[PDB]
C-alpha cells in the first residue's frame, strides 16, 4: 500500500 | 446537533480525552460538535478532527476492502447469495456518509472562513482526501466529477502552499505526499505521482538546512513516507 | 428489531463476514439478530455470539479503564471540571448496556433451553463473565449483588462441567480460567484463585494422554494461560 | 493483567 500523511 | 448543549471548551477536551481512550468515533463526533459551534479552530483543535476523522474512515476503509476482496472472488466459484454485495453495500454507505459530514463541515464553512495559508492548505487538503476515499469506491455516473472534486481541492491547496510556505512545511509536505497517492491510486497516472514525489523530496532535502532540531525531525519524518513511496512505486 | 426482516442463515453469514473485517459491532447485532430468531445456538454460533460480545466489551473495558485512571489521578491536582467524570460515565453506561444486552439475550431464552452440557456450561459462564464486567465498573448499593450473581453462574457452570466434562475440555478449562480471575480480581480471594488454577492445570495435565494432537493442541492453549496467571500471582 | 479465555 502507498503510503498516506498520519 | 446532540452537542448543542455542551461547551466548546468541554468537546475540545473531550475530544482529547477520546483519543487517549482510542475512542475515535466519540472523539469524531465531539470534534464535530466543536466545529458547528462556528468559531474557527486553532492548529491543535485542527489537526484533532483530522485525527478524529482518520481514524473513523481508515477502519471503515479497512473493512471495505477486505468485503471488496470477498466480493470479487465470489464473481471469480459457488453462489452464496446477495449477503456479500449487501454487506459491503453496507459499510460503503456508511464510509460515504462519513465523507460527506466531513465535506459538510468544511463546506459549512470551515473553508470560507480560513484565511492564513497554514489553515487554508490544512481544510483544502482534507476535502482533496475525503473525495479520494469516496472516489476510492465509487463506481457510477459520477465516479469522474468525484475524482476531479478531489483533484481540484488538491491543486488549489498545492498552489497556496507553494506560494505561502516553505518546501518543509510538514503540512505542505503531507499534502503533496496524499496528492502523488492520488496521482497514482486514483487518476491513473503514476509518472506523475513518482514526479511530484521525487520533486518534492529534493526540494525539502535543500531546504533543511533552515531548522530547528524539533522541526528537522517533523519534517524528516513526512520526506521519509514520500521516500517509501518512491522505493515501492520504481 | 432491526434484523428481524432477515433471514437467520444471513445474519450467520454476515455475522462470519463481519469478523474478517474486524466489524465487531455489526457482529454482535448480526449474531442478537440469530438469537432472537428463537432457535437454538450451535456450537459454531455459540462462539460467534461469544466472541462478537467479547470485542465489543474488551474495547469498552480498556477505554474505561483509561478514563478511570485519568479520573483517579485528577482526584489526589489542578480542577479541570466535571468533564473527565462525564465522559467515563458515559463510556461505563455504554458498557453496562452491552453486558445488559448480553445477559439478557442469555435469561429470554438461551440458558432456559440449552440441555447439551456443552452448550449449557458455555452460556453460564458468558452469565458469570458479563456479571464480572458490571462488577468490575460497580461502585454502589448492588456491588455485591452483581459478584453475587457472577460467582451463583460461574458455580452452576462449574458443577455442571465437573460432572460432565472431562479435565481437559476446552469450555471446562475457559471456564476455570476465568472464575479463577474472577476470585482474583473481583471477589479479594487470591487464594481461592490459585487454588483453582493449580488443581485445574493439574488435573488437565494427567488427562492429556487420552487426547489427539489436535485436541491437545487445544487444552494445552487454555493451560498455558493458567500457568500465565500463577505465575503473575505467585 | 490476569488473562481471561479467548
Ligand atoms: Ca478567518
Ligand atoms: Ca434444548
Ligand atoms: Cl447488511
Ligand atoms: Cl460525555
Ligand atoms: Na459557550
Ligand atoms: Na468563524
Ligand atoms: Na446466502
Ligand atoms: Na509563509
Ligand atoms: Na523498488
Ligand atoms: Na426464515
Ligand atoms: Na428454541
Ligand atoms: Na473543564
Ligand atoms: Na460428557
Ligand atoms: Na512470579
Amino acid at each position: 500500500r502507498s503510503k498516506t500523511s498520519c | 446537533g446532540a452537542m448543542g448543549s455542551m461547551e466548546r471548551a468541554s468537546l475540545i477536551q473531550k475530544a482529547k480525552l477520546a483519543e487517549q481512550a482510542e475512542r475515535y468515533e466519540d472523539m469524531a463526533a465531539f470534534m464535530k460538535g466543536a466545529v458547528e459551534k462556528g468559531e474557527e479552530l486553532s492548529c491543535e483543535e485542527r489537526n484533532l478532527l483530522s485525527v478524529a476523522y482518520k481514524n473513523v474512515v481508515g477502519g471503515q476503509r479497512a473493512a471495505w476492502r477486505v468485503l471488496s476482496s470477498i466480493e470479487q472472488k465470489s464473481n471469480e466459484s459457488e453462489e452464496k447469495g446477495p449477503e456479500v454485495r449487501e454487506y459491503r453495500e453496507k459499510v460503503e454507505t456508511e464510509l460515504q456518509g462519513v465523507c460527506d459530514t466531513v465535506l459538510g463541515l468544511l463546506d459549512s464553512h470551515l473553508i470560507k472562513e480560513a484565511g492564513d495559508a497554514e489553515s487554508r492548505v490544512f481544510y483544502l487538503k482534507m476535502k482533496g482526501d475525503y473525495y479520494r476515499y469516496l472516489a476510492e469506491v465509487a463506481t457510477g455516473d459520477d465516479k469522474k466529477r468525484i475524482i476531479d472534486s478531489a483533484r481540484s481541492a488538491y491543486q488549489e491547496a498545492m498552489d497556496i502552499s507553494k506560494k505561502e510556505m516553505p518546501p518543509t512545511n510538514p503540512i505542505r509536505l503531507g499534502l503533496a505526499l496524499n496528492f502523488s497517492v492520488f496521482h497514482y491510486e486514483i487518476a491513473n497516472s503514476p509518472e506523475e505521482a513518482i514526479s511530484l514525489a521525487k520533486t518534492t523530496f529534493d526540494e525539502a532535502m535543500a531546504d533543511l538546512h533552515t531548522l530547528s532540531e524539533d522541526s528537522y525531525k517533523d519534517s524528516t519524518l513526512i520526506m521519509q513516507l514520500l521516500r517509501d513511496n518512491l522505493t515501492l512505486w520504481t
